[PDB]
């Protein structure tokens, strides 16, 4: 049931169309030439949808309507391209037997029977369509030996249908051309019956202890108040409004709006702009994202003679960006240079952090110093990075 | 003297000489279709059915050769024997052949192939050539008794006072063999209203449907002009009106049907008859009134 | 034994009720009713700026480049095209020996592409500036699954690629050697989408499956730390909020919802009465203010993330919308379709 | 001084007295056939095809009741309008009804009978009648352009001693109209030699093929007499001939088409299962 969810929501609308108190009235029309029974105008639906569904945009109402028509629910009375047009064209519903939600998939031995029926009717004109006749020639070529039985069934259906009424013989014969038109569409129209290939395919006490450990996990997890969570989202969003190209245009102009390629060149330049420098101080993560930020931050620390921590920081991800073939040798190089005793770039770790990496160095891996990664990350975010903001070099670049 | 209208000798010889070429390139093409006789296009429309259009058009180039040689009796009768006998054998077989391309396709849903080439398309042409031939015998036999009494069948007309000429009179039977040639082509317009969909190999049922739409339009003008602007007219202007109609109507037709064919590409079948009505009975009640919301 | 069973049932009931009462006390305000203080937005005039043609069948997926100009897309008939969006020039092409090539990603360094489909394998194609290039000779197989490949993406480096297939398993591979590094289990049905965490320091990712669940995994070990289930049908695409503390998903019941990680519960639902066709791809703006969604009713909708009211609907396509991605600079988004075309909007 | 022959009583109004009775009994036969409308005899032929022979037969009665009066230039045109619009409808749906009972028999050697009916036979009597109006319209105009000239469509003829007669002239379009009536029934004679052995319920191919064949010997002598023996004639020998040719021609015909309707009388086996399979779900 791939499409059954949307088929069960177009049918709910159809039932609302058909209601007598507040639905679309059905009328019989005659204009000085003939009598057309039980039809409704095309402009009836489009004005209906805007009211009940509150579709303010008139194109949206006409787009929703033409998808219902294209799927086989109401059809043009005298056309082979199912659509909805906002004029006086006459449309008519579809019988619930032929609805697409009934799991229909007809064969080619049942199309020919319908196609041979049309030639028998009105045998002085051969009323058909250009593509229908081409198919009729093709089907007879293939179904050669059994063609007699396809033609034999066509005779029986023709004579049986002859003994009927006249009003009923026209309605019940248009709603068998709005079924083969949906299922065998005119060339150049999308086939709505296609589907995606992804979607075409003991004791009772042990259960309790699994549930008990299941509940405690949720209790263990920490949660915040919706008042605080909402503040974080709005504060973050309002902090970047001036940075969104969709809601505050760039300087000089959008490359996709005015063909001004200079915007990418300015951003990729080696000299950060005034807007760039302001984004630097929003957070330490923002500064490290910019490759220019990494160099400037490191340049301050080496002048301060405290860059040994940054050199350890950048080294870990470089190991993670390295293919597995070189990790056993890369882990030892970082081991000796930074956190081994007597290292030229010795750094200080917590006892618990040092214990885990001491027992894990024996088995090299990409995630060996993750705990040291977090420990160094936290201390920069509290002390080192705020110092860089207070540093005179930061404000001098801010104003220019 | 100078009591007669003047005539040209270059502007007049350039018509009987340009038409003696379209009458030779219409007889040479009758020996090209026979010598080939075997092609994917010439075998479709048989020689017996195609070569009677390249011989029927040979009689439609005469109404201008007579209109140059001199006016008299037997040249005013021969001018009507060669317009009705060359119309019912050209556009009377491009209409019984646009009628076959409808009744051989409805016969492919079975196995009969009823219309043979010279059997049901040429035996229906002997009936058209029997009403057009009974009429002409009656007409040329009633204007032979009337020529005895007063009417010479050739009259005179006057333009620009002292300028006289001899013309061939238009009688009241000529207004009627111009509605018979226009109602008959209305059958060749309906017959191409029902063949716009039939799948054809060489698109011949479409190059013969523009040769019929041509004449219902382009020959209803030549008759109206020839009937109103007739008493005054001229002697060298009538020759041009005929030449501008027998090259823009009949030459375009033997070109629309000739060159595109050289260049452009017991009880067992009784019970099943009953059960197949049971299926169309059970299937019919599902849609007939079962919650259809249109029938009630 | 029955008394002990009843005691365990009572303890489980007490723990459950404690969980719902904690959730109730933490739930006090609503996102829209607290963000009403935010001023409403004006009118948007987004229009097509380019139209990329050349595909012989439906277009199934795409991915932007890190230079904000190049685009790599994939089609049903097995053709992979690397375009130049800004000037509309084809730069590379390759016909892959399978059909229905579902997933394609673009390497951060702009030197490799990934592709896969019904052949249950993911392949990595190096890129070079040669003349009359034959990438079929350089094609390298990395991942192998027992079902069709659904969606793949490079990690923050060029050496590891994620993988999601119909066997309900996600895997992390090494491109150079083909050696598997970690395998993820926990979906009882197919896996349809995934997305890396925006934070480079954060080693997590999210995946949405056919079993109506969105699942947050841990890259170090392999067991999930969170699980959500509020959709009524398949979850077709997921994406992180740029802050890294939330992620939105688009499901087949024609709704897009925005979950949260700290609150452990959804905070908004984006749906409308006139929309009955299921979503297929979502993405965020640069600031997270807008949530683009590409539906199956041939249209594209834009929602106000903070408030929940639609701001614009963009027509133009003549079949389903298969994918939608926002460029890294945040200035334009492109959207493939089943009508053989891609359109860059701005 | 006798020049115009006067005569009445014994011959003149005796003809029109009885000729007004046949037209009187012809109309009641159009109200008796319609009132029954359901007996199997007239259901076989068809009601429309039987009401156009009892209506077109009235027209053939006029050439006696307009020849009764003195000639005119308007009563000599209705004489050639009610002789071709009546012969093309009486013996135009008798030769066509005898063609439908030949091409249906030819569908007994073959199969798939369509049984073309009183819609087909009445779509072929509108083309035979379309040629007749084209000629008749085109012929009155011809005799209306020489009315401004000699040949006045009304003539005079004398006899041996001194007696002149005011008669109506014979054209050369009448020698050709009497041949179109002889080459049209030669088609109906062939249509009764190919039906000679075909069985029928009411033997109509027999009581009707004696009509298209009788009105080919007796209506070919009347025309020849009227033409060759035309210089002398009289104004009473005209009525004696039209009366004696109309009742032996059009009364015999609507006697034979009216009285007899009242007076006398392999893998099929495999395919069956697939039909049965869909019939097994349908029956349950
Ligand atoms: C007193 C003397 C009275 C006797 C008069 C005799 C006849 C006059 C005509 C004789 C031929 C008619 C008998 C058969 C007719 C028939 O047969 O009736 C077909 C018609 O045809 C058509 O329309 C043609 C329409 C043409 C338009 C009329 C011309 C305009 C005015 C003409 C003036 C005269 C010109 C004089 C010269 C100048 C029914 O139409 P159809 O489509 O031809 O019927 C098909 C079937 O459908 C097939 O199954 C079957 O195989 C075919 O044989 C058959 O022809
Ligand atoms: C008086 C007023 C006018 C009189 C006209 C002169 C008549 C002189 C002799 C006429 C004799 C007629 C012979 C009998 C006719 C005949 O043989 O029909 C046979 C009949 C049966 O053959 P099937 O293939 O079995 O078809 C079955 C469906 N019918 O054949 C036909 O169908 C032929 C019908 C097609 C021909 C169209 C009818 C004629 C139309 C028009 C008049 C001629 C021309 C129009 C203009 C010409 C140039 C200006
Ligand atoms: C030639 C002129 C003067 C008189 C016309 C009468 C005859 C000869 C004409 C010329 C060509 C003839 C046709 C030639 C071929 C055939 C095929 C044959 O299987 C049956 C007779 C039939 C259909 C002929 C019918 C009569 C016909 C149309
Ligand atoms: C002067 C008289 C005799 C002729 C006038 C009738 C003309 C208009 C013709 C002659 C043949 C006729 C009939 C033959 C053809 C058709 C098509 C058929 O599907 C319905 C009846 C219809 C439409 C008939 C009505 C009118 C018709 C087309
Ligand atoms: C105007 C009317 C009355 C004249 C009729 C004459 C027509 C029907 C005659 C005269 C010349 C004849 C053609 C003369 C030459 C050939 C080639 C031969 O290999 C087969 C017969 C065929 C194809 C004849 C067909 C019928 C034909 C065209
Ligand atoms: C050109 C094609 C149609 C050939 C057909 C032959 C026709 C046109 C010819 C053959 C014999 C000819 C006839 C021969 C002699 C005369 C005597 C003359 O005082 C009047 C014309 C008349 C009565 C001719 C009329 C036309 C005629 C019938
Ligand atoms: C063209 C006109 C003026 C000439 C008149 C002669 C025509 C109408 C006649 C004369 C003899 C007839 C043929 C005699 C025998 C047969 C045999 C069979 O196959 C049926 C038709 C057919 C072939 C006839 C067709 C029509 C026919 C050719
Ligand atoms: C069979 C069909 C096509 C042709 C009909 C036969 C033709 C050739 C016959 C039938 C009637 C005949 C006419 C009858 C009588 C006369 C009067 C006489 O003083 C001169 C000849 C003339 C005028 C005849 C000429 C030939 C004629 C027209
Ligand atoms: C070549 C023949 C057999 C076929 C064509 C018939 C035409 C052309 C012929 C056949 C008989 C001919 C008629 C025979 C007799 C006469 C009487 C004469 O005082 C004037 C010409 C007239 C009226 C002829 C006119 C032309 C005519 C109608
Ligand atoms: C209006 C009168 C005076 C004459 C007008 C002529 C036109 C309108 C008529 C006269 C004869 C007619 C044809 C006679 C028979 C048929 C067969 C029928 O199955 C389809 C229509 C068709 C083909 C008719 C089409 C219309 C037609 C061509
Ligand atoms: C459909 C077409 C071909 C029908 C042809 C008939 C037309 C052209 C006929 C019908 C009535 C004719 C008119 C009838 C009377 C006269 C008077 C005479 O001094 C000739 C000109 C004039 C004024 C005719 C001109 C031509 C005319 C209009
Ligand atoms: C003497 C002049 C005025 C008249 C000559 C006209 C004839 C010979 C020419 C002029 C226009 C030509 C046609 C022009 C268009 C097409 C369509 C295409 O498929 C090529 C052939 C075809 C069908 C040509 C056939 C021959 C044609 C009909
Ligand atoms: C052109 C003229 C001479 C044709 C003759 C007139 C025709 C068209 C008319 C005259 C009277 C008519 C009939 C009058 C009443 C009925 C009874 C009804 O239950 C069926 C139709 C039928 C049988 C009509 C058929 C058509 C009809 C026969
Ligand atoms: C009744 C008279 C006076 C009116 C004028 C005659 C013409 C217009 C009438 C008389 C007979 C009529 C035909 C009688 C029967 C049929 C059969 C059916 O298919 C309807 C049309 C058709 C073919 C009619 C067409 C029009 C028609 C030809
Ligand atoms: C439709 C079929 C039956 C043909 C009938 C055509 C009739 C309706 C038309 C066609 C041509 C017309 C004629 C054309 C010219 C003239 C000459 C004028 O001085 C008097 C009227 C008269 C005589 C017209 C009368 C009506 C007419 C005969
Ligand atoms: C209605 C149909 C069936 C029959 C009537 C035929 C009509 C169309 C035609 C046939 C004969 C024609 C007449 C023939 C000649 C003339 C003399 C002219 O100075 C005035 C018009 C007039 C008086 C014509 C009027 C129209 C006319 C009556
Ligand atoms: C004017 C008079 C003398 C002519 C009448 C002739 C009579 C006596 C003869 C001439 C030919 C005869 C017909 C010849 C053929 C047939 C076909 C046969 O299956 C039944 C008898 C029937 C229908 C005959 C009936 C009687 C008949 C019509
Ligand atoms: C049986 C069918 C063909 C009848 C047709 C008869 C016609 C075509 C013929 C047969 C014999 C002919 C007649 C023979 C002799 C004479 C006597 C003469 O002083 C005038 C012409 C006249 C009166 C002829 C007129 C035409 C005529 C009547
Ligand atoms: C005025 C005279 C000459 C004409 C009147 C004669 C008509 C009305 C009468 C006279 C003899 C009659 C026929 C005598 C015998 C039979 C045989 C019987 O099985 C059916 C009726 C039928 C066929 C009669 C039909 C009507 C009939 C033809
Ligand atoms: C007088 C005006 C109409 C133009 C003069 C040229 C006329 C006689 C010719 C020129 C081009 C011709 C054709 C134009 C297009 C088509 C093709 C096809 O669909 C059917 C014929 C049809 C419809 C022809 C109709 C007649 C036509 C319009």
């Amino acid at each position: 049931s791939p499409n059954m969810l949307v088929y069960r929501k177009m049918e709910d609308v159809i039932a609302r169309m058909q209601d007598e108190k507040n639905g679309i009235p059905i009328r019989t029309v005659k204009s000085f030439l003939s009598k057309i029974p039980s039809v409704f105008s095309g402009s009836d639906i489009v004005q209906w949808l805007i009211k009940n569904l509150t579709i303010e945009d008139p194109v949206e109402a006409l787009h929703l309507g033409t998808l219902m028509a294209a799927h086989g629910y109401f059809f043009p009375i005298s056309d082979h391209v199912l659509t909805l047009k906002d004029d006086g064209t006459f449309y008519r519903f579809q019988t619930p037997y032929f609805w697409p939600s009934n799991c229909w998939e007809p064969e080619n031995t049942d199309y020919a029977v319908y196609l041979c029926k049309r030639t028998m009717q009105n045998k002085a004109r051969l009323e058909l369509a250009d593509y229908e006749a081409e198919s009729l020639a093709r089907l007879q070529r293939a179904f050669a030996r059994k063609w007699e039985f396809i033609f034999m069934q066509a005779e029986a259906q023709a004579k049986v249908d002859k003994k009927r009424d006249k009003i009923e013989r026209k309605i019940l014969d248009s709603q068998e051309r709005a079924f083969w038109d949906v299922h065998r569409p005119v060339p150049g129209c999308v086939n709505t019956t296609e589907v995606d290939i992804k979607k075409s395919s003991p004791p009772t006490e042990d259960e309790l202890q699994q549930q008990i450990k299941y509940w405690q996990i949720q209790l263990d997890r920490h949660r915040l108040k919706m008042s605080k969570v909402a503040d974080s989202l709005l504060s973050y969003t309002e902090q970047y409004l001036e940075y969104d190209p969709f809601l505050l245009p760039p300087d000089p102009s959008n490359p996709w709006l005015s063909d001004d390629t200079t915007f990418w060149e300015l951003e990729a330049s080696k000299e950060p702009s005034q807007q760039r420098v302001k984004r630097w101080g929003f957070g330490m993560d923002e500064a490290l994202k910019d490759p220019v930020g990494r160099e400037q931050f490191l340049k301050f620390l080496e002048s301060e003679f405290s860059s040994e921590n940054l050199r350890f920081w950048l080294a870990v991800e470089d190991l993670k960006k390295r293919p597995i073939k070189e990790v056993p040798s890369r882990v030892q190089e970082i081991w000796q240079e930074f956190l081994a005793p007597g290292a030229p770039s010795a750094i200080n770790l917590d006892s618990k952090s040092y214990d885990k990496t001491t027992q894990n160095v024996k088995e090299p891996g990409r995630y060996t110093f993750e705990d040291a990664q977090e420990h160094i990350y936290k201390l920069m975010k509290s002390d080192s990075y705020p110092r860089f903001i207070r540093s005179s070099a930061y404000q001098e670049l801010l104003q220019a | 003297s100078p009591c007669f209208v003047q005539e040209d000798k270059y502007l007049r010889l350039a018509i009987i000489s340009f038409q003696a070429l379209c009458m030779l390139l219409d007889f040479v093409s009758m020996l090209v279709v026979y010598h080939f006789r075997k092609a994917k296009s010439i075998r479709a429309s048989g020689l017996i059915l195609l070569e009677t259009i390249l011989f029927g058009s040979l009689l439609l180039y005469f109404p201008v050769v007579i209109l140059y040689f001199e006016p008299s009796t037997f040249r005013c009768i021969l001018l009507r024997w060669a317009r009705l006998l060359g119309f019912a054998t050209v556009y009377g077989t491009v209409t019984l052949k646009l009628h076959r391309v409808l009744k051989v396709f409805l016969s492919r849903t079975a196995q009969r192939i009823p219309y043979m080439t010279g059997g049901r398309v040429m035996r229906m042409l002997a009936v058209i050539l029997l009403v057009v031939f009974w009429f002409l015998i009656g007409w040329t036999s009633s204007v032979c008794q009337n020529l005895e009494k007063q009417i010479s069948l050739i009259g005179q007309g006057k333009t620009s006072d002292h300028l006289i000429f001899n013309m061939c009179l238009i009688d009241r039977w000529d207004y009627m063999t111009a509605v018979a040639e226009f109602l008959f082509l209305l059958w060749g317009v309906y017959l191409c209203y029902a063949v716009r969909t039939v799948p054809s190999a060489f698109h011949e049922p479409r190059y013969m449907a523009v040769a019929v739409h041509n004449e219902l339009i382009i020959s209803a003008i030549f008759h109206t002009i020839r009937f109103v602007l007739a008493s005054r007219l001229q002697s060298d202007w009538m020759l041009m009106l005929y030449f501008a109609h027998t090259h823009l109507t009949v030459t375009v037709t033997i070109g629309l049907l000739l060159i595109p064919k050289f260049s452009h590409s017991s009880l067992d079948p009784e019970d099943i008859r009953d059960e197949l009505k049971k299926l169309y009975a059970q299937l019919e009640i599902y849609k007939r009134k079962k919650m259809i919301t249109n029938n009630p | 034994e029955n008394e002990t069973l009843a005691s365990l049932k009572s303890e489980a009931e007490s723990l459950k009720g404690k969980l719902e009462e904690e959730r109730a006390k933490l739930h006090d305000v609503e996102l829209h009713q607290v963000a009403e203080r935010v001023e409403a937005l004006g009118q948007f005039v987004m229009k097509t700026r380019r139209t990329l043609k050349g595909h012989g069948n439906k277009v199934l997926c795409m991915d932007w480049c890190k230079d904000k100009r190049r685009i790599v897309s994939s089609s049903q008939d097995g053709k992979v095209i690397v375009w130049d969006s800004f000037t509309t020039n084809k730069e590379h092409a390759v016909t892959m020996p399978c059909t229905w090539v579902m997933a394609c990603a673009y390497a951060p360094s702009g030197c490799a592409i990934a592709c896969g489909g019904l052949d249950n394998k993911c392949s990595v194609y190096p890129l070079t500036f040669d003349k009359n290039e034959n990438m079929a000779a350089k094609k390298k197989s990395v991942a192998m699954h027992t079902n069709y490949l659904s969606a793949c993406s490079f990690t923050n480096s060029d050496m590891q690629i994620l993988t999601a297939s119909g066997d309900g398993t996600c895997a992390l591979w090494d491109v150079e050697s083909g050696q598997l590094l970690q395998s993820f289990h926990g979906h009882g049905a197919d896996v349809l989408c995934l997305d890396l965490a925006p934070s480079e320091t954060g080693n997590t990712f999210v995946s949405g499956g056919c079993d109506k669940k969105a699942m947050v995994w841990d890259m170090r070990s392999g067991q999930c730390v969170q699980a959500f289930e509020t959709h009524e049908s398949d979850v077709n695409s997921v994406r992180y909020y740029p802050s890294g503390d939330a992620f939105a998903s688009g499901s087949d019941d024609a709704t897009c919802r925005l979950y949260d990680l700290r609150a452990d519960r959804e905070v908004a639902i984006y749906s409308k009465e006139s929309i009955i066709f299921g979503a297929s791809s979502v993405d965020f703006s640069l600031s997270g203010r807008l949530l683009f969604a590409g539906y199956n009713d041939y249209t594209i909708n834009v929602w106000d993330v903070l408030k929940g009211s639609r701001v614009s609907i963009l027509f133009g396509h003549e079949n389903r919308v298969s994918t939608l991605r926002v460029s890294p600079d945040g200035t334009a988004f492109c959207s493939g379709s089943w009508d053989h075309t891609l359109r860059v909007w701005a």
